[PDB]
RNA sequence: CGCAAGGCUGAAAAAUUGACGGAAGGGCACCACCAGGGGUGGAGCCUGCG
């Protein structure tokens, strides 16, 4: 029994903390690279 | 006999599974039970729900069939370690609790 | 009966989220294209 | 930035403080509030037993980063007023 | 990086050896000698299962 | 065990205002005069259980004769997977009995006014057969989309974000047989923890009732309750305002374990009227008994009539909300505080309230005029246990 | 005293045979990896469906 | 209650609550009616007429 | 010096100063709260102790003495409060270590690792490791000799090898407090090396633990070793050619 | 972001082709006959299952 809660808790935990921080990385990664385009277009312009 | 025809005997004996009845033959019968007869049906024609000796008993001795069920049992255990188990792995380091002293 | 409020007033109250205070072929050319 | 090099900020939150591997990026970022213009910004710290130094709600200096997140544009170099890199050599205390 | 690390950073780790109340039974095989054991075995099975094809 | 409190009159305040200020408390004589049932009731000790599962380090002792109890307060540390659930994100289980005759609002109060200060989430659920989820008889507990929507936009003033507040309810029950019954299921997942509330500022005049807005939920009866209980408000209501809006809802029935039965039958009504000024709500409801049958019309122009002594009466704050937004006040920073009360308001229950908290050791209130402004001073202790990072 | 003394074979690194009590592991909780799937155990639930 | 879907209802008269639907004639089921005197101790029992030639009890 | 867990420290912290013993620890992988048994040098450790609570976010010193003919440096440690909690989660490696007693193909008894087969069964279906690197499986009991087992590896292990299980015990630290009522008077607990200079018992060490090099020998191999139906049996292409 | 996402409601058929049989006649079967053989079941050891 302990095998199989083990086992359920572990596959749950890392299914959660995966989806969470690949969720982070995502969202970090779009809000820095948005505001880096927005600035590479700003600086472009002169 | 085989399952299958114990089975088909036992329903017709029943009246679950016969000839499709006229309305006179409706008005005979209401002119004229099967609920414990059919949970009997299921339990015996389900014969793997529990654990059977082919044998017998090993001396007949006269005085005054199932031998435990395995899915049930498994059920009430597993549900106890449940109650047991994965509470005290859920509260592993929990300290002080409510004392009830009534 | 006109208490029937809305969807958006439904997703604002009934909702499991609480309401918060701080909101109040033209051409021939597109045609062979 | 606005028209300066360097900007200050506030750590708001050191988001990925929960990562497995020690140098992923996500494990090094820092998301700061710019001060100049109340604006939120996420910045590199140079390494993690460096993010261990950085401080929550501390006055972090920042500036560009240029060269496994692609497109985080800054990097603290100074926090509460001490250079960081000589945090991280162990060569002046932090001012609290 | 590489320059972002102290020298007792890149101090090496040293290697445990067999107690000495079982150095009779031979060399304690740690990582590198059993790689090499997985490299011999798996060549020799290799060319016996070869000849058992022929 | 060192501060000494006697009857049971606020039990739940008294134990949830020990927890937070860390004072270990000693709560003695609760029924003594009641010898047919004296000492604690079902509710407070099943309110006890849930307290102890979701703190860490308190020891609380209930005597023999059950007249008196100790508590010493631990941590409000929320579920975490060492300790109180196994995954982080896991509900912690709470079941309280059938013989359970107050609300789970009662329940949840203070469950959400101790909530922000957590170390983790919050992710209660409470199940089980006495789970009442409408307005009760009792002393008018209030229902589910009263506390939702009438108290939980008042931890959106403060700063606590709505957006991560969460509360659903899954089943829903009334009363049912006499007093005891119930059977629906409600959780809560409060994603949201604070370091020190801010303190707030009700003053300016919450003068024109911008519009109404409400709920009419049956359990086990037609939808022609709901629909002549919108009719009954309306026409009490329409001679004020022109923007009335109540919704319907309807669920079939609870189900409870003695081989299950279907219990808590009734129907209730919830209004709430929002100000054009600022996060000020007026809340008012009432429920059928739960043996009487009585016109679902008289119900609606009962809770209308309740809900316009309400608008008639408050200041900024209706009364079953004046102790929560009063507690976090004094929960927040080392500073005053402006709450402008009406003068029909004040209640012993509040009192006995300021009279706990000079007890404790928040400072004091400063009345003035301007309705009264009550000035809170705030302690400014905040959440003892929360992960810096 | 406790600090001067020899450690407890718990709080040993190496714990073995010769060193500890005989049913000490079953005195003792601890937590371990596991490997493998279990097979699951029927029940009267995957029986009915 | 007696309809002509050939079923009756029980309602609990306080609420009404439907205590059970229950589908008992092959027909319409035309008159209902209690018996009045619980001195007995069977106030709860009713008789049903319907037009398929039969009383139910 | 280094600092040890379990070592007294006086803490300056809030206005209490206050000799206490910590619990140090490293958060191994952002997983488990590994308890170390050293500080680090040069590095931020979780320390873990028991005294009067404060609010996070709040730096404090650390002391070890407050004798004033210490030749250098009196000030030991810095830091910052990161949080609070009551009942802690420290968890130190437990390695139970046995021997091969019999060595198959794959699986292989081992020995000096359990004392009954009740100690086994609690361990049923176990993660164990060799040093070599090889995972296996502790599988089922043994009978005849009370206490041994058996193991599925993954590939054959050698009786020069060391099984290994590492499981994870929960530590606690202990809850001492001294006040450091200094204008009054107040007991200063001793360390571990004034402990040993004072009653006159040498540090613990054991020859199995400490560092030695190892000779390695060019590890040669036996050559191929045919069976003799098998090189009976293949053509005339590939048959081999002893003289 | 929007739709999905508003409760005459409150747990336990088709058929011109369909339902169930009966009598006769075949074929197969060490779960059948026939001829023999061998286990288990007697005493002790123990894995396992209930």
């Amino acid at each position: 029994f302990i095998r199989r809660e083990q086992l359920r808790i572990k596959k749950e935990k890392d299914e959660a903390y995966e989806k969470k921080f690949k969720r982070i990385i995502a969202e970090i990664q779009n809000e820095e690279g948005r505001a880096a385009n927005e600035y590479a277009r700003e600086k472009a312009a002169r | 006999g085989s399952q299958l025809k114990r089975l088909k005997a036992s329903l017709r004996e029943q009246g679950l599974i016969g000839p499709q009845k006229s309305k006179k033959q409706k008005r005979q019968n209401a002119n004229d039970q099967k609920a414990e007869a059919l949970k009997s049906i299921r339990e015996q024609f389900n014969p793997f729900q529990f654990k059977t000796n082919a044998r017998g008993p090993k001396f007949e001795v006269t005085t005054n069939v199932i031998k435990g069920r395995p899915e049930l049992s498994r059920a009430r255990s597993e549900e106890k370690r449940r109650q047991t188990i994965l509470v005290e792995m859920q509260r592993r380091n929990k300290v002080g609790g409510i004392i009830d002293r009534r | 009966a006109d208490g029937k409020m809305s969807k958006q007033e439904l997703k604002v109250y009934l909702s499991s989220r609480p309401p918060d205070p701080t909101r109040k072929p033209e051409d021939s050319a597109e045609l062979l294209a | 930035f606005g028209g300066s090099s360097h900007a200050k900020g506030i750590v708001l939150e050191k988001v990925g403080v929960e990562a497995k591997q020690p140098n992923s990026a996500i494990r090094k970022c820092v998301r700061v509030q710019l001060i100049k213009n109340g604006k939120k910004v996420t910045a590199f710290v140079p390494n993690d037993g460096c993010l261990n130094f950085v401080d929550e709600n501390d006055e972090v200096l920042l500036a560009g980063f240029g060269r496994d997140i692609p497109g985080v544009r800054f990097k603290v170099v100074k926090v509460s007023g001490v250079g960081l890199l000589a945090l991280w050599k162990e060569k002046k205390e932090k001012p609290r | 990086m590489s320059s972002l690390r102290h020298a007792i950073q890149r101090r090496a780790h040293k290697e445990r050896a067999q107690p000495l109340e079982r150095q009779r039974l031979g060399i304690l095989e740690k990582k590198k000698d059993y790689r090499l054991r997985a490299r011999d075995y798996k060549k020799k099975q290799a060319v016996l299962k070869s000849l058992r094809q022929k | 065990e060192f501060l000494r409190f006697t009857g049971h009159r606020a039990f739940t305040q008294r134990l949830v205002l020990a927890t937070l200020y860390g004072r270990p408390i000693h709560i003695s004589k609760i029924r003594s005069s009641s010898a047919t049932n004296p000492g604690l009731a079902p509710h407070e000790i099943s309110f006890l259980r849930l307290l102890e599962s979701v703190t860490n380090g308190s020891i609380i002792d209930v005597s023999y004769s059950g007249t008196t109890i100790t508590y010493q307060p631990g941590l409000i540390t929320g579920t975490v997977p060492g300790m109180n659930a196994s995954l982080s994100s896991d509900a912690i289980e709470h079941v309280i009995p059938a013989t359970n005759t107050r609300g789970i609002t009662y329940f949840l109060i203070p469950l959400a006014l101790l909530a922000p200060f957590s170390k983790a989430h919050l992710n209660v659920r409470f199940t089980g057969p006495g789970v009442i989820t409408s307005a009760t008889h009792g002393a008018r507990d209030l229902s589910i989309d009263t506390f939702r929507t009438a108290v939980l936009p008042l931890y959106g003033l403060f700063g606590i974000p709505p957006a991560r507040i969460e509360l659903r309810v899954l089943q829903r029950s009334c009363a049912g047989p006499g007093g005891k019954g119930g059977g629906g299921i409600v959780e809560m997942r409060f994603a949201s923890q604070v370091r020190l509330p801010k303190t707030l500022h009700l003053n300016r005049r919450p003068g024109k009732v911008r519009r109404i807005r409400g709920v009419a939920y049956c359990t086990g009866v037609a939808a022609s309750h709901n629909n002549r209980m919108i009719t009954a408000a309306r026409g009490v209501l329409n001679q004020l305002v022109s923007d009335v809006h109540i919704a319907a809802q309807y669920d079939p029935a609870p189900l409870v374990a003695e081989q299950k039965k279907k219990t808590g039958i009734g129907f209730g009504l919830s209004l709430v009227a929002e100000t054009s000024a600022e996060g000020v709500i007026y809340a008012a409801d009432e429920v059928a008994p739960p043996e009487g049958g009585v016109v679902p019309e008289d119900i609606g122009e009962k809770c209308a009539y309740q809900l316009l002594d309400v608008i008639a009466q408050g200041g900024c704050v209706m009364a079953a909300s004046a102790p929560t937004v009063l507690t976090l006040m004094a929960m927040g920073s080392e500073d005053v505080g402006r709450l402008r009360l009406g003068r029909r308001v004040v209640s012993p229950e509040l009192l006995e309230l300021a009279r706990d908290l000079k007890a404790f050791g928040a400072a004091s209130w400063g009345i003035r005029d301007a309705d009264l402004i009550v000035s809170v001073k705030g302690t400014g202790v905040g959440n003892v246990g929360r992960k810096v990072a | 005293a406790e600090l001067v003394a020899k450690r407890a074979w718990t709080l040993a690194g190496e714990a073995t045979a010769a060193d500890r009590p005989v049913n000490s592991l079953l005195g003792e909780d601890m937590e371990f990896d596991h490997v493998g799937k279990p097979v699951p155990v029927v029940t009267e639930e995957v029986s009915e469906s | 209650t007696s309809s002509a879907d050939k079923n009756i209802r029980i309602w609990g008269l306080d609420f009404g609550d439907c205590h059970k639907a229950l589908f008992g004639h092959q027909d319409s089921i035309l008159q209902v009616a209690f018996i009045p005197h619980n001195s007995d101790g069977n106030g709860h029992y009713f008789f049903s007429a319907s037009k398929d030639r039969t009383i139910k009890y | 010096k280094i600092l040890k867990t379990g070592d007294p420290l006086i803490f300056s912290l809030g206005w209490r100063r206050f000799q206490t013993l910590p619990i140090y620890s490293i958060w191994d992988n952002r997983t488990r709260n590994r308890m170390l048994k050293y500080t680090p040098e040069h590095m931020h450790c979780f320390g873990t102790f028991w005294g009067p609570l404060i609010a996070p976010n709040t730096s404090f010193c650390c002391f070890q003495s407050f004798s004033a003919s210490n030749p250098g440096f009196r000030i030991a440690a810095t830091g910052t409060v990161l949080s609070v909690d009551e009942s802690t989660e420290i968890v130190k490696k437990l390695k139970l270590v046995g021997t091969p007693w019999k060595i198959f193909k794959n699986t292989a008894f081992i020995k000096d690792m359990f004392n009954s087969s009740l100690e086994i069964a609690k361990f049923e279906g176990a993660a164990i490791r060799t040093v070599s690197g090889i995972r296996g499986q502790i599988k089922r009991a043994l009978s005849k000799p009370e206490g041994y087992f058996r193991a599925t590896f993954e590939d054959k292990i050698l009786l020069s090898d060391i099984v290994i299980l590492k499981a994870w015990y929960p530590v606690k630290p202990k809850q001492f407090y001294n006040p450091a009522t200094n204008l009054i008077g107040w007991q200063s607990m001793r360390l571990t090396g004034e402990i040993r200079r004072a009653e006159n018992i040498p540090t613990p060490q054991n020859p199995n633990s400490t560092y030695r090099k190892i000779e390695r020998p060019e590890r040669h191999f036996n050559p191929l070793r045919v069976p003799k139906n098998l090189a009976a049996e293949l053509p005339f292409k590939s048959q081999i050619v002893q003289t």
